[PDB]
C-alpha cells in the first residue's frame, strides 16, 4: 500500500 | 457494553468496517489481518480501498493482495503505539487502557492540525498563484 | 473522558453524588466511606437520607451517625460482587470490569423485575377485593  | 467513540479499540468492530473488502481469502491483507494492524476501511469514491489506522490515524491506499497490513503501518508510520501492545484487549488494564486512549486522543488533534496546515498551505498556493497572474 | 453510564464505578464520582449530606467529619459513615460502600445519594424530599448502592441496587435509609456503610452492606445484602472487589478501578482488567459491568446490568433487571412484581401484586390485590365486594 501507499499513503495518500 | 461499551460507548460508541470506544469500539474501534475492538477488532471485532474493525473488521466490521471492511464492506465490500476486495481483498480476501488467500489474501494477506484479510479483513481480519488489517483490523489485526488497527486498520478501519475508510472507502471514498476517490480511494474506494482507503484503509485508516484507528489509533493514530495515518492513512493507507493502494492495497495489494500480497500486503502485510502490519508490515505496511510498521514500515510508513513506525511511531504508532498501538502497533506496541501485544496483549489482548480485555487482558488490558484500565489504567492500561485509558493511557492508550489518551495517546489516541492526542494523535488525533496531531492528525487535525496537520489538515488544518495542509489546507492551509492549498489555498495560500492559489492566492500566490493568482497574484502572480495579475502580475504578468 | 469516561462514558457517563459507566460514572458510578467511579468512587469520586459516587462521592460527588452526595450533596446536602448530613454526617460528616467527626462521623463513621462519611460520603467518602458511604462511595467506599458502593453508595449513591438519590435523595426523595421524604427521605434526603436515601442512599442506594450503584451496583447491586439495594436501598438504605435512617443512617446513624456511627453506621459503617460496609458492615451495614455486608448484613443486609451480602451477595453483593462489588463488595468482593478488592481492586482499585484502575487496576481491573477490562475482562474483570465488563464481568461485572455485566451483573451490574443483571442486578439492575432482577430490581425492576421485583418492582414489576409487586406493583402487579397490588393491582391484583385491588381487582379481587372489587370484585369481593360485588358478590353480595
Ligand atoms: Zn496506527
Ligand atoms: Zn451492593
Amino acid at each position: 500500500a501507499v499513503p495518500i | 457494553t461499551l460507548p460508541p467513540a470506544w469500539q474501534p479499540f475492538l477488532k471485532d468492530h474493525r473488521i466490521s468496517t471492511f464492506k465490500n473488502w476486495p481483498f480476501l481469502e488467500g489474501c494477506a491483507c484479510t479483513p481480519e489481518r488489517m483490523a489485526e494492524a488497527g486498520f478501519i476501511h475508510c472507502p471514498t469514491e476517490n480511494e474506494p480501498d482507503l484503509a485508516q489506522c484507528f489509533f493514530c490515524f495515518y492513512e493507507l491506499e493502494g492495497w495489494e493482495p500480497d500486503d502485510d497490513p502490519i508490515e505496511e503501518h510498521k514500515k510508513w508510520s513506525s511511531g504508532c503505539a498501538f502497533l506496541s501492545v501485544k496483549k489482548q484487549f480485555e487482558e488490558l488494564t484500565l489504567g492500561e487502557f485509558l493511557k492508550l486512549d489518551r495517546e489516541r486522543a492526542k494523535n488525533k488533534i496531531a492528525k487535525e492540525t496537520n489538515n488544518k496546515k495542509k489546507e492551509f498551505e492549498e489555498t495560500a498556493k492559489k492566492v500566490r498563484r493568482a497574484i502572480e497572474q495579475l502580475a504578468a
